[PDB]
């Protein structure tokens, strides 16, 4: 992953 | 128990609804499924595993790519247009094809040998590609892609936002846009676009995305929404508009859907609080999509007219980006003449004045992921999907604090997709978390046999029809018949 991720979707299915 | 399609060996990425048939299309993790409405399975196509690398670019082959190994292929675009479901991958650069509607299986159109120009989706399942298909003005269908910034392997050079022809000329080069139909940005890494949504209404194309405010030492994401015009393959009408879900304080936005008083279309978004780490909460804002085009609009007239200046005097359109453009004078009659501008007029134009809203509702420890929203009745009904699993239902009509009145699991862990679909009649909805899909019906009245088990299980859609013994919505008490909604606990059975 990385810190760009603002999704908690994206969060949720690939972190 | 709700109809379901589950698939083994899989995850589930993005879901697609044909508004003529309904068939639904399901983008997966090396598949591909097309789905009846009632998710029965009319066909499955592989797309992967397949050889890859983000430093290579397709066709790829060994040969040409030393470095290649076995890589998936979660899908990263699933759109139908007209003629044809648009399909791209993680893989391959992005890349598109295009596969015959109610038939799957069969391939219409992938170019053989594509170029830097059709590298489409970001080749990282992480990023997010959002997409939009219109018909353009030469006649022939035109595909929106707005592609969130990849750092690695090459493609990092790929604009934000692009207008590809998805039948030209040329079959080899469809997915392609002219040199001119993209948002001409440097500074993508920095910008770093987050995309979420992309729609249409009218003549417009609207993006809804993240992106750092350079013009802020915290270089912190802010929610922007940008209008274009829909059909020109030109950005020369881009206005981008600052969201602001009570002042900002809610501040990335993460799912929207727009929902039906003529040309009364209303944008509802969710928005988190706090970002997902390396507690907190969500909001809904609405955004009247009215709205939305008048200050889009004054921001046009000010940057053509007023030297981005409101009639006022006040300072409300600026040019975005570094562009070497600047507002301007020209005469009036620019405004009804060139709406949607020209090669010469400013570009690319942003407003000061950010576009606000008070959220219509606020849940702490909740971060919603997905929004669609209905009515009946003339009242505003929300479904809400958070990154937990699960689905909750709220009545936003009078009477309300905005709470659900309904909380289901539909997968405990895995985040609800912004993906969420009604069907043709808006009696069922499509929720999908990253290893399920359920058609799951927006009221269950009819299961109730007797008044008392209607009115308990409180429902704005369900009531009791006195004259015809049955637990039914208000539309169908009528031979308008006494009606004992189980929405009015204050009144009871008789
Ligand atoms: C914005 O302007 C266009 C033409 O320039 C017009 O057709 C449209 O109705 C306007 N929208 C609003 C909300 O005023």
């Amino acid at each position: 992953c990385n810190s760009n991720v603002l999704s908690w979707q994206t969060y949720s299915w690939y972190c | 128990p709700p109809t379901a399609f589950t698939p083994n060996g899989t995850y589930l990425q993005h879901l697609a609804r044909d508004p003529t048939s309904g068939t639904l299309y399901l983008g997966a993790t090396n598949f591909l499924f097309q789905l009846s409405p009632g998710l029965q399975l009319e066909a499955t196509v592989s797309t992967g595993p397949v050889l890859d690398s983000r430093d290579c670019l397709p066709p790829v082959m060994p040969d040409e790519c030393p470095q290649a190994q076995p890589t998936n292929n979660p899908n990263q675009l699933l759109l139908v247009s007209p003629g044809a479901l648009v399909v791209c991958g993680s893989v391959h650069q992005g890349v598109c094809e295009q596969r015959r509607l109610g038939q799957l299986e069969q391939l219409l159109l992938r170019p053989e040998r594509p170029g830097d120009t059709q590298y489409v989706a970001a080749n990282d399942p992480a990023v997010s590609t959002v997409g939009l298909v219109a018909q353009g003005l030469a006649g022939e269908p035109l595909l929106f892609v707005g592609r969130g910034y990849t750092s690695r392997g090459v493609g990092g050079g790929i604009p934000p936002i692009t207008t590809r022809a998805l039948w030209p000329p040329d079959p080899q080069a469809a997915f392609s846009y002219e040199e001119t139909a993209k948002l001409a940005v440097g500074r993508l890494s920095e910008y770093s676009h987050h995309f979420v949504s992309a729609f249409a209404r009218g003549a417009s194309a609207y993006f809804l995305f993240l992106r750092r405010d350079l013009q802020a030492q915290s270089r912190a994401f802010r929610a922007y929404v940008s209008r274009v015009c829909l059909r020109d393959q030109h950005y020369y009408s881009y206005v981008e508009l600052p969201l602001a879900c009570e002042g900002g304080r809610y501040g990335l936005i993460q799912a929207a859907a727009v929902a039906t008083v003529a040309h009364g279309e209303v944008l509802f978004a969710a928005f988190s609080s706090a970002a997902p780490p390396t507690s907190g909460a969500s909001a809904l804002c609405a955004f009247p999509l009215d709205e939305v085009d008048r200050l889009a609009n004054r921001t046009r007239d000010a940057c053509y007219t007023r030297e981005g200046r409101a009639e006022d005097g006040t300072e409300v359109a600026y040019i975005e980006y570094d562009v070497n453009s600047d507002c301007a004078q020209l005469p009036v009659d620019t405004l009804d003449a060139y709406p949607c501008g020209s090669d010469h007029t400013p570009s690319p134009m942003a407003s000061r004045v950010p576009l606000e809203a008070t959220p219509i509702l606020e849940w702490p420890g909740i971060q919603l992921t997905a929004v669609a929203v209905t009515m009946e009745d003339g009242h505003t009904i929300a479904f809400l999907g958070d990154s937990q699993g699960q689905l909750h239902r709220v009545y936003l009509g009078p009477g309300s604090d905005g709470h659900p009145y309904s909380t289901q699991s539909i997968q405990q862990g895995s985040a609800v997709s912004r993906d969420l679909t009604f069907d043709g009649t808006f009696e069922h909805l499509y929720v999908m978390t990253q290893s399920t899909l359920l058609k799951v019906p927006v009221a269950s009245c009819a299961q109730h046999l007797d008044c008392a088990s209607c009115l308990a299980h409180r429902d704005p859609y369900c009531g009791w029809c006195v004259l015809l013994g049955r637990c039914s919505r208000r539309s169908e008490c009528s031979r308008p018949e006494q009606w004992l909604w189980s929405f009015q606990p204050e009144l009871g059975c008789l």
